[PDB]
């Protein structure tokens, strides 16, 4: 099925997405720009955020993890079980699933059929030159426009400064020439009410995008090339790949970090058919656009189904109050 | 003589010159773009005079007919209103109009876009009648693109006026033939389009630099007895 | 135009010989659009000035020199009339661009 | 005033083979010879005879063969034999059209054939031309041996260029030096002076080869031939040549402006040239992000890129000595 | 059915039409000069703009998705079905339909009634000639003027760095001789208000270019070569493509970036008849020369529906407001 | 066997994690950023906190003292047994084992 | 108004050498003013060791320190009672706490 999802969440104290290697010294955060009103003209300010291609990662890793238990699992590519995004990178033809078996990248059914971390998210294959455009997209996490407003810029980044031990075997904190590594660093952490924007078009996965139908009856059948069982055993592993995401696993730096999160508010709607994009968090006005988008859609005759977790959204509409992510995805598998 | 001035407030050209790999754009419209825009005005605006049973041949008789009601070979004129510049572009332009190399063989090639900010557009025509004067008049307006179908073009305002005989330097682009008895700028335009024609044209731009920047300001050209007034200020033109 | 004598003092904080880089108060005193985080950039990097001080005293060389007061109002006699951001970057920049220069410390 | 005319073609080849006309006249003598740009003509104005002219393009041709004979269907890693030229066919078919042109000026005998013309001298062309509905087969485009030798010798002995290998693929930047208002002889030679032969720089360190405009960089910054950037406006016209799988097409025409960065490195080497090109090379060859942040903030004045630029080249290796600070303060105003 | 829809819409953080970076690691989103008044001056400024191309190709990925899902989505090549769309070339006289259904190339009227992507965005045959233009144009999307005015410096250009780890069997990396994948590329994302403006003729969908009108009982009717319910089908689903184009769809890098997007504010104009396009909406002052134009061609006799979003447009002229895109796409399938 | 805690506890008189001068007699503590919510709107304040990376070490002492007394306490490491945080530092390929042994770093498994 | 480097000759006695009395925590307080009461109450502590530093300073051979007169005290105090907003107040109260880090010469 088609899913969007759009909301807020209130992130504190994270080190995602850092510049500066392990080696360098005072490890810069990820800072990207963005216009906002501030009652005058359109004012451009630098603020920390989050690539879309960690939060890719992420719900990639998820996906993998909920997929391994289900029975389908031994259909993986091996790299998928190590959470490497290398699909088929430049220089080979043929890959290894999870259990060692190869998979030739020819025909995308086979691919498709075989693995399912190039079906889901999309694989690249460029000596072959197969492709697949990835059935989930992940936009950036920025602070929403009213809090960098309030805010009137207060940096917003702490720069703390830790270092090791790390000393000789006799109890003596060497220099560079004797063997230790003593080295002073710094690491950014930021904070803020962040907008979130995730969309999924399960309702291609199984699906080659050369042959998307294949006309037996002269009627519009889909080319599922794996068992429906499959197919749904894959997207029921994809809707859980998100009980991780807003959970405190969509970062790097975790072990040290692990950056704190609390979903304040957000809205889904899924129709099992073609949907309008949901309006990022990032915007104060989002709701009440969001509200008219799901309105004028479930108006022009679709079967919107809308879950809204604190929100009173518009109070009129067919919404469901839901209380968390688990709920939402449970709602979100129970209409598969 | 009936002179139709437009206005076209649109960013960026998209005309190429007889060019391969990278395609290297005209400064200023040619009159075979503009001719041919007015020709799809006709086309659209009344389709019942000019029926073919292609385009092509669609094309050519509006192209026929504008030019029966234009003064001579010598076409429509324009006048750059604002800095001129060369902005480059990139573009995946496929290539499969050539021998083998199958259908799909797509790779980047380079299509610079020139950029204006503003510029002016004057049809020379000698005296149409009323019952087409409107018809010609409407036909100015409603110029959505130009170019290729990449960069959208819109009017400002469209009318008829005389040259009032004054004397103004010439701010319009003629060909390099009459005004040579007159910081010149003088290239192959290619008036007349082709459908199965290269003359000299003269431009009002020059690649002076201020402080740091070229771009392409006005020529200050020589003036020239006949011209034509907009919005105040008088720039002459070339009639033969 | 007391511009060298910060500029020496704000390269006591990126230079190996301090290992203590502070870098983060070169990007506030850079990355200053309007007039207060300016100062609070240029009054974080100067309450190190006893870690500098501790620092190239106890390893040897010189200890480094203070700005001296006869320039510190100089700093906030100009700044407060620049209420345009677009003529406050000249000089908030140019503030971490001095930083950055070679300023021979120890020998 | 023999006021020699300038085919109309192409800006770019019309470019080359007008501003090759001037190393013809200097070499055959031809003194008091201007250069009057027409948009794209580019005419010269000279009191030169057509003999004295001819006599000066076989000298050119006599020496551009004498170099090509140095290195060997003979094939020669110079300028207009392989260093440019990224078809394997055209380092033989170039020579052979210049000792043609030297074998038939020499007899007193104009030139009676047309040649193709390749897309080092002019990037416009290539290998298809859009007629009506389709393309021509072969090259449409054609060329006069006269032009195409003079804008040869032009592009030789003028123009300055890079090329970088990189193992299979090949990259070729070739820089143009256009001028707008008026130059006189003078000028045309210390534009002259900036070409270099030989720039086939390959090797692994020296990777910032790429990123055009940091290449032009890198080359000006080792040139101190005159500071004419500042008293006359010049513009640059470069292109791109990659051979990445023997797939040889163009990637970027971008049309920048060399007044502003020879201003800038001018200003900058004022104040020392000990700490100038140190500082500079060693920030290229660790920064090269902080390269492409100063080399955007010249070309847009702005004041960010500077303060980047010396940050990552300080967080790796570069010294960045006071004076070139300074240097920069006064640059700023 | 002629539809006119331009206006100013605010997205950060995308990396939109870059330069590719084949053969070099440094990936380069598109540089543009745009000329600008700076108080009495005449000044460049380097911003990226973003070309109609890839607005057009995503307009009809738009348009060839929402068309699978009417039941008359059969008349379709299948080429289109894989965001294809080259439509044939110097070689190819065959069109293939998606159920594999041989269509000459005799004539237009065939070729539409058989094809419904060609019908819209255009064809050509070099064999033959008889090239059609496309219905859908849209130009660049370039920041606003005043965005420039407003905010002139700033390098409003992110350069990202991300690297891509590819261990060996155990845990060994390796850079350039152990056989494996490792490079560190660069992104330039960009920001800024950008101006855009899109010409859609749906007046002219389902009848030959060539034969605009039938004209045989004197009555110069349209000529509606195929069948009316499957022609509202594809005006309705031509509408609904904009759907995924004031969203967030548009461009490339969709997976990594996903930009942020939301229309700030626009007005459209839709008639029965041919319209002239209002302004582009780089231009600062485009309101009042969409008030102007509006005006002429409502003095001219054109009986033109304005949809004015998050703009006046003045209070003379007859707008409808428009709370959102979709409420456009309801007020526009009406006709 | 997963688990996942959470909760609050209470700190009195404590200056865990601080900065520790190093060139001051100021000992400072770490300093963090972090949202309020706040009638008024989402505000932000400099609070003192405990980096997760001095509660990691913390757990590791306590997980190699609880694991000493542990019969197979021998496959440990000589710098965890003298609770040192660092793992595998640059330029090393060998482990000292709390027995005294070189372990090989060719494998994972062997070394875990 | 004149009275920034008047009061921050004072300050400057509390963290500079050839006194004894290293108190960065009283610089740090009256430097992070976010309101007027902290600010005010900053300024008190400061001044409470006036006794402290002026009692010492002959008995080491130094001229006494230049406590701020009550001019100074009314014009801090008018300064504060008209800003009710922290933007230009963390501006203030950063700019007298500068002067503390300085290359004062309080002994010859």
């Amino acid at each position: 099925m088609y899913v969007r999802i759009s909301g807020r969440i209130r992130l504190n104290a994270h080190s995602l997405n850092a510049q500066g290697g392990g080696g360098t010294n005072y490890i810069e955060i990820t800072k990207t720009k963005v216009t906002v009103r501030t009652e005058n003209g359109w004012t451009v300010v630098e603020v920390p955020a989050i690539t879309g291609n960690m939060l890719k990662h992420w719900h990639f890793v998820g996906f993998v993890d909920y997929f391994k238990t289900t029975p389908y699992g031994v259909n993986l590519t091996e790299r998928a079980l190590r959470y490497n995004g290398t699909r088929f990178g430049q220089g080979e033809t043929t890959a290894t699933k999870a259990n060692g078996a190869t998979v030739q990248l020819n025909d995308e059914a086979t691919i498709i059929k075989e693995l399912a971390d190039a079906d889901v998210h999309g694989f690249l294959a460029p000596k072959t030159g197969r492709r697949r455009v990835s059935l989930v997209k992940a936009s950036f996490i920025l602070p929403t426009e009213d809090f960098i407003k309030e805010v009137e810029g207060e940096r917003l980044i702490t720069a703390i400064k830790h270092n090791r031990v790390d000393v000789d075997e006799k109890g003596a904190i060497g220099s560079s020439k004797e063997g230790t590594a003593q080295m002073l660093f710094s690491r950014e952490y930021a904070t803020g009410l962040y907008g979130f924007s995730i969309v999924l078009d399960l309702g291609l996965v199984g699906i080659p995008q050369g042959l998307p139908v294949k006309f037996e009856e002269n009627q519009p059948r889909p080319n599922i090339v794996i068992d429906p069982n499959e197919r749904k055993a894959r997207i029921e592993s994809a809707l859980k790949a998100l009980i991780p995401m807003l959970s405190g696993y969509i970062g790097a730096n975790l072990a040290r970090s692990f950056p704190v999160f609390k979903v304040e508010e957000l809205v889904a709607i899924a129709s099992e058919g073609p949907i309008p994009a949901l309006v990022h968090g990032f915007y104060e006005d989002y709701i009440e656009a969001n509200r008219s988008i799901i309105k004028n859609a479930r108006a022009l005759g679709f079967n919107i189904e809308v879950f809204t977790y604190n929100v009173d959204l518009g109070e009129d509409i067919e919404a469901t109050k839901v209380s968390s992510v688990e709920e939402l995805v449970a709602n979100l598998v129970k209409m598969v | 003589m009936d002179i139709l001035l437009v206005c076209l407030r649109f960013p960026f050209f998209s005309v190429a010159k007889r060019s391969y790999q990278v395609r290297t754009s005209f400064l200023l419209p040619p009159p075979s773009a503009l001719k041919g825009a007015l020709a799809k005005g006709l086309i659209l605006l009344k389709p019942e005079k000019y029926a073919s049973s292609s385009l092509d041949e669609a094309a050519l008789k509006a192209i026929k007919e504008i030019e029966s009601k234009l003064v001579d070979i010598k076409a429509v004129s324009v006048a750059p209103l604002s800095p001129l510049i060369r902005n480059a572009f990139l573009l995946k332009r496929l290539r499969n109009l050539e021998s083998g190399s199958n259908a799909e063989k797509s790779d980047a090639m380079r299509r610079e876009y020139t950029f204006t900010r503003e510029l002016l557009v004057a049809y020379i025509f000698k005296n149409l009648t009323q019952e087409e004067k409107n018809l010609y008049l409407k036909a100015a307006m409603l110029i959505d693109v130009i170019g290729d179908t990449e960069s959208l073009a819109t009017p400002v305002w469209a009318s008829f006026v005389k040259p009032e005989d004054k004397k103004a330097p010439l701010a319009f682009s003629a060909p390099y033939t009459e005004i040579y008895s007159l910081r010149m700028y003088i290239e192959k335009m290619r008036v007349s389009p082709e459908y199965s024609q290269e003359e000299i044209f003269y431009l009002p731009i020059e690649e002076r630099r201020y402080k740091r920047i070229v771009y392409y300001a006005r020529i200050y050209p020589p003036e020239v007895e006949k011209a034509l007034t907009v919005d105040g200020e008088v720039l002459g033109i070339w009639i033969p | 135009g007391w511009i060298r004598n910060i500029g020496r003092y704000l390269s006591y904080l990126v230079d190996d010989t301090f290992e203590e880089y502070a870098y983060d108060v070169v990007d506030g005193i850079a990355k200053a659009r309007t007039q207060e985080e300016l100062l609070e950039g240029v009054y974080k990097a100067l309450r190190l000035a006893p870690k500098l001080k501790k620092k190239a005293e106890s390893k040897g060389c010189p200890p480094p020199r203070i700005p001296s007061p006869e320039d510190i109002e100089a700093l906030e006699e100009k700044v407060e009339q620049l209420s345009n951001p677009k003529d406050l970057r000249k000089l908030a920049v140019s503030l971490a661009l001095w930083a950055f220069a070679s300023w021979n410390n120890c020998p | 005033f023999n006021e020699f005319k300038t085919p109309q073609i192409d800006p770019i080849f019309d470019l080359y083979v007008a501003y090759g006309y001037v190393v013809s006249l200097i070499r055959g003598g031809a003194k008091e010879a201007t250069l009057i740009p027409h948009g794209a003509s580019y005419l010269i104005q000279t009191d030169v005879s057509n003999e004295e002219f001819r006599h000066g393009l076989v000298d050119a041709l006599s020496s551009m063969l004498s170099l090509h004979i140095a290195l060997a269907k003979l094939v020669s890693d110079a300028d207009f034999s392989a260093g440019a030229n990224i078809n394997n066919v055209y380092w033989d078919s170039v020579p052979r059209n210049l000792e043609k042109l030297m074998k038939d000026l020499e007899k007193k005998r104009s030139v009676k054939g047309t040649a193709t013309i390749p897309i080092t001298l002019m990037p416009s062309a290539g290998k298809y031309m859009l007629k009506h509905f389709g393309v021509q087969g072969g090259n449409p485009i054609k060329v006069d041996l006269l032009n195409y030798a003079l804008a040869w010798v032009g592009f030789h002995y003028y123009t300055p260029y890079i090329k970088y290998a990189k193992g299979d693929t090949t990259w070729i930047h070739i820089y143009q030096i256009a001028p707008v208002e008026e130059v006189d002889m003078i000028s045309i030679l210390s534009l002259k002076d900036l070409k270099m032969h030989l720039p086939h720089y390959y090797e692994s360190n020296l990777d910032f080869l790429i990123n055009r405009r940091l290449a032009l960089l890198y080359h000006l910054l080792h040139s101190e031939a005159l500071e004419l950037f500042t008293e006359k406006e010049f513009v640059i016209h470069s292109y791109t040549l990659e051979r990445s799988g023997n797939n040889q097409a163009i990637r970027s025409f971008e049309e920048e402006e060399i007044g502003k960065l020879m201003d800038f490195l001018w200003k900058l080497k004022r104040r020392d040239f000990y700490h100038a090109i140190k500082f500079i090379d060693d920030l290229l060859k660790k920064a090269t992000e902080g390269a492409l942040a100063l080399i955007d903030a010249i070309m847009n004045e702005r004041l960010e890129g500077f303060y980047t630029a010396l940050k990552l080249g300080k967080k790796a290796g570069v010294v960045s000595s006071r004076e070139i600070v300074a240097a920069l303060e006064d640059i700023i105003c």
